[PDB]
């Protein structure tokens, strides 16, 4: 089982890719007198918003 | 070696800059997706930014991601980050290269109301403050005044 | 990254050989940078090797 | 000063497209340099095309432009040229060559292994492109494999940043 | 590996001449090291037991024991340094170019010294002089590095405050009363047995010095 | 402050505390002697404030160990307040000086009674002060290896003894001021100086310089000896990245700690402690770095001497950094007239504007206790 | 403009590139290029 983790991590192009995200935040919270500069439908884990 | 790619990027990433990274692939017909990512170096653990890009004849197999390095996400401290991994990942290829990064982001045009002043004067001074994107930066700025002997006299 | 194990007794007198490798290597993603630098060897003629 | 002029290139690439007229521009300057603009200058050049056949060119002559300072030249180099190296000297008849400031420079071809190239029909138009005009550049890949080259790709970069990118298809006109 | 006069793949069959059958004896390997002894030495031993010697076979050769210091990684060794052969330099190393033209270290005034020595000082850096134990500053004790490498050299000099307890090659011939004296104070030069070999029987530091007899500090006879 | 070099102990501090089993050869003494200095090191505070990379050293375990250390070290006092490692062994000024050094440190938790210290010092000075050289060892020619260290060749070997005793005396002196002992110090310093002028082999020079850095830090010959020590330094890189000292063909190989590597580590720790007494952080830095490498790996001979003196130096450095850390709320006022100004001099705001001293009154400047160093100037313009 | 090579063209253009097409920009470095335009 050390392969199934580690080499898939190192060389993911070598394996089937579930490249498209599957986990997301809710919509970003609103500010008083402000807005999120970029709107979007999808907010993947690790995405920044400004 | 018909199936090939080019990812092209600025010679140096500017911290905080919005950097547009373009990708072209050749010898492909099935449409597929890639991700271009900016990752901590050498450990690749933290990801500063990532962009999903879709490639198809509908795009003539060309696309770009807009990726950025928000300055607080760098670890900072006494040792600033010199280098960062640019990465691309696809069904067909994975590669990463050590890009250099630079913190030189934008322009600080000092304008003094005159070039010459007598003693018994106050200078009026103001600074025009612009991003790399040449937009008004809206950033805290600090002035330091040095005498002709090279002695610091004031900071504000 | 290197992983190793040791022989508990050798084969001899025609016993079964150990057959399996004593060392495994795995490509890591390293934490540190290399601190290597080339030797200038002062005046001495540096061969291309 | 006995040799009061000095010379430098301006905007010249030092890279050759063969057969395409290769432009050269020089600025004459002083010690405490201004644009002199009034100097005669002349050019002498030597070339190589293949197997190091050293071929000298005929010399050429220009005045400097009185306003721009630019003396300009263009060389209709051989369609097969590989390298050029040349000198440019002040030709002001009142100055001998020990005084008529002079310089030597070398340019080198793109050195494709596949003999595969992508030349642009750009004269180096001296005049700044006005904002909101359409730029038009015809682009000419030349290659043993042009039938393969379905499209070239272009990028327009300003400052540190790519700002436009796209693709430019082969017509049935080849 | 087989002795001459035995053959077969593991030396199993003897030639007809082979004598002294089942003579044996070869080293076993060492123990793991002992815990550290009273003197913080560890040790290990090998038993000559693989095989035990027999029938006049040799004892297992050489030293039956090893002994070693006990030693540990004291500091935070975070990584091996690349250290080379013959890496050191003496003070013979060539001075740097100092091309930044920061001021070199000034020579302190007479009876002065620098509180904070460095190879180079930044432009607009200032250096503090101080006086030796016997001396007092007169004047402004700072020098300031100018862009041309000059030092804004202050008027400061260190004047003598006191004369030390004098030292000259004879032991004794001196008073223990103090290590230090004001200018013009006497120095007692007391002979252990009430004689004078050279100079005054009692003298004084005349501000500059005692001007004493340098060769013989009252080498009085006894 | 400038460059700060984070030299620190490994997790091996657990071992340096839990040290090789107490017992005969005073394995007990050799185990607890590092405990006092590990204690002192942690009394930099940081390391008790933060060990959180690893499970904490239990502070109460340390306090217990310290107390037990004091109980043990009492067991080695001779009745006459000399010291012998064996209860009936020959009295030693060497071990007395070692004890006096140790007993200088402990007083924050466990002060030894000043009388016993005075008795020890009195016995040492009164018996073994001498007219030229001093503190010749009384009655023990037999060295001890892991507690002791190489003596000099007989030529000016007094240098080592004088220096070592001086060090211990100075560390005890703040808990027994006695004018006759001061006089013995002055004498010992004079002799050790006069015997260091000929530049005896560099270990003697380094230990003498360390002794002198406890004395008059501006004595002209002390400063000359320091200049000699500085000329004998070895370095790597044109700007020195590492600095250390070798003598006695210690340029020979040593893949393990040994008497020669011991000599190297101690002589370097003594040059370090000398320069630390000169507060010479900029010179110390490449020494700290070279120490941190542990090159000559394992350290010294793993003597108690090399390890103790190294950890003492590293402690001192750790102290000096926090000392120079700038925080200094200056306040300035006239004498009869009111307050003029206040400067929050801080690392983040290290330079306030110059100020015109308008009023015709005497000017008083002061600060809260704070931390670090500043310089303050007034200049006067007059038309003559 | 121009360049001695694809890699040189990209470097002088102020770009770098990742490709499998038998070229790399690691051949060149940020020299103090100071020509006049």
């Amino acid at each position: 089982d050390e392969e199934l983790e580690h080499l898939r991590l190192l060389e993911p192009h070598c394996f089937p890719l579930s490249l498209v995200p599957t986990e997301f935040c809710p919509s970003p919270p609103a500010l008083k007198d402000g807005f999120v500069q970029d709107e979007g439908t999808m907010f993947p884990v690790g995405k920044n918003v400004v | 070696q018909e199936q090939t790619y080019v990812i092209s990027a600025p010679k140096i990433f500017r911290v905080g800059a919005s950097e547009n990274i373009v990708i072209q692939v050749y010898g492909y017909t099935e449409a597929f997706d890639a991700t271009i990512s900016i990752k901590s170096y050498p450990d690749k653990k933290f990801s500063y930014s990532s962009g999903h890009v879709h490639l198809s004849s509908e795009n003539k197999f060309q696309n770009s991601a807009i990726l950025t390095i928000q300055p607080k996400q760098l670890p900072g401290g006494q040792n600033p980050v010199s280098y960062v991994y640019l990465e691309v990942v696809s069904k067909h290829f994975s590669k990463s290269k050590r890009m250099p990064i630079t913190y030189d982001n934008g322009f600080l045009f000092i304008h003094t109301d005159k070039p010459v002043y007598t003693p018994d004067q106050s200078v009026k001074v103001r600074v025009y403050s612009l991003n790399d994107d040449l937009k008004p930066a809206k950033r805290e700025t600090v002035l330091t005044f040095i005498d002709p002997e090279g002695s610091e006299v004031d900071m504000v | 990254q290197s992983k190793v194990r040791s022989v508990l007794r050798p084969s001899q007198f025609g016993g079964q050989p150990c057959t399996a490798p004593l060392v495994a290597f795995q490509p890591c993603i390293p934490s540190k940078l290399c601190k290597i630098e080339e030797a200038d060897c002062k005046n001495k003629f540096r061969c291309d090797s | 000063v006995l040799s009061p002029y000095k010379l430098n290139l301006v905007a010249t690439p030092l890279f050759l497209k063969p057969g395409i007229p290769y432009p050269i521009k020089v600025q004459v300057k002083d010690s405490l340099d201004q644009l002199v603009g009034g100097v005669p200058v002349t050019l002498n050049a030597q070339t190589i095309d293949v197997n190091q056949e050293t071929s000298d060119l005929d010399p050429s002559k220009s005045v400097t432009r009185v306003d721009d300072g630019v003396a300009s030249f263009v060389l209709n180099l051989p369609s097969g040229v590989t390298v050029l190296e040349f000198n440019v000297k002040t030709d002001a008849p009142d100055l001998p060559e020990e005084n008529q400031a002079r310089e030597g420079y070398r340019a080198i071809a793109y050195s494709s292994l596949s003999q595969s190239y992508l030349y642009i029909d750009w004269t180096d138009n001296h005049k700044a492109l006005l904002v909101g005009e359409h730029l038009n550049i015809i682009v000419t890949p030349k290659s043993p494999y042009i039938d393969k080259i379905t499209h070239y790709n272009y990028l327009i970069l300003s400052k540190g940043k790519i700002i436009h990118f796209g693709t430019r298809e082969k017509f049935s006109d080849a | 590996v087989c002795q001459s006069g035995t053959y077969g793949e593991n030396c199993e069959k003897q030639s007809p001449d082979y004598k002294s059958n089942a003579v044996d004896g070869q080293w076993g390997c060492w123990s793991s090291w002992s815990t550290c002894d009273a003197t913080y030495k560890r040790s290990r031993t090998r038993e000559c037991n693989n095989p035990a010697p027999q029938r006049g076979g040799k004892r297992c050769e050489g030293e039956k024991r090893q002994e070693e210091d006990c030693t540990f990684s004291i500091m935070e060794n975070n990584g091996q340094p690349c250290i080379n052969d013959d890496e050191e330099m003496k003070e013979v190393d060539l001075p740097e170019i100092e091309a930044d033209s920061g001021c070199p270290q000034p020579v302190p005034p007479e009876n002065g010294f620098i509180r904070n020595e460095k190879q180079l000082y930044l432009v607009g850096e200032d250096v503090e002089i101080s006086c030796l134990t016997g001396f007092e500053t007169v004047g402004y004790q700072y020098f300031r590095c100018l862009p041309d490498g000059t030092w804004r050299q202050g008027d400061v000099e260190c004047q003598r405050t006191e004369c030390i307890k004098p030292v000259v090659q004879e032991v004794l011939t001196i008073t223990p009363f103090q290590r230090l004296y004001r200018i013009g104070e006497s120095i007692e030069l007391t002979c252990p047995k009430g004689f004078v070999v050279a100079g005054p029987s009692r003298y004084t530091c005349q501000g500059n010095s005692w001007t004493p007899p340098i060769s013989n500090s009252l080498t009085c006879e006894k | 402050v400038g460059e700060i070099l984070s030299a620190v102990l490994s997790q091996e501090g657990i071992n340096i505390l839990t040290h090789l089993p107490k017992g005969s050869a005073e394995a007990e003494l050799m185990s607890v002697v590092p405990v006092f200095y590990v204690f002192h090191y942690l009394e930099t505070g940081n390391h008790w404030n933060i060990f959180h990379s690893d499970p904490l050293i239990e502070k109460q375990k340390l306090k217990k160990k310290l107390k037990e250390g004091m109980l043990s070290i009492m067991s080695y006092r001779n009745a006459d307040y000399s010291y012998s490692v064996w209860k009936g062994g020959s009295a030693s000024t060497w071990l007395t000086a070692f004890a006096l050094r140790v007993l200088g440190q402990v007083n924050k938790y466990v002060e030894q009674n000043q009388n016993s210290i005075c008795n020890s010092l009195l016995w040492l000075v009164e018996n073994y002060q001498l007219d030229n050289g001093s503190f010749k060892e009384n009655s023990q020619y037999q060295p001890i290896k892991l507690q002791g260290t190489l003596p000099v060749e007989a030529r000016e070997n007094s240098l080592y003894l004088t220096a070592f005793t001086v060090i211990g005396i100075r560390k005890a002196f703040d808990i027994c001021p006695l004018v006759k002992i001061d006089t013995a110090l002055i004498k010992a310093d004079n002799f050790l100086l006069e015997n260091t002028l000929p530049a005896q082999s560099t270990f003697t020079l380094a230990i003498s310089a360390y002794a002198l850095s406890l004395g008059d830090k501006t004595h002209p010959q002390f400063r000359s000896i320091v200049s000699a020590l500085k000329r004998e330094a070895l370095v790597k890189g044109n700007p020195p990245i590492y600095r250390f000292w070798k003598d006695n063909l210690q340029h020979k190989d040593s893949s393990v700690p040994n008497t020669g590597t011991a000599r190297m580590v101690e002589t370097t720790a003594y040059a370090l402690l000398t320069s630390l007494n000169l507060k010479d952080i900029n010179y110390v830095n490449p020494v700290i770095k070279w120490l941190s490498e542990e090159q000559r790996y394992g350290g010294g001979f793993y003597s108690t001497q090399d390890t103790i003196n190294a950890i003492e130096g590293l402690t001192e450095y750790s102290l000096l950094v926090k000392q120079l850390r700038l925080s200094m709320d200056i306040d300035v006022s006239y004498k009869h007239k009111g307050a003029l100004h206040n400067y929050k001099m801080t690392d983040k705001n290290f330079l306030g504007r110059p100020v015109e001293v308008l009023l015709n009154d005497d000017l008083i400047v002061s600060t809260g206790f704070g931390s670090g160093l500043a310089t303050v100037h007034v200049t006067t313009v007059v038309h003559k | 403009g121009g360049g001695l090579n694809n890699a040189n063209v990209f470097h002088l253009a102020g770009l770098t590139f990742l490709t499998n097409a038998n070229a790399d920009d690691s051949q060149e470095n940020d020299e103090p290029c100071k020509e006049i335009l």
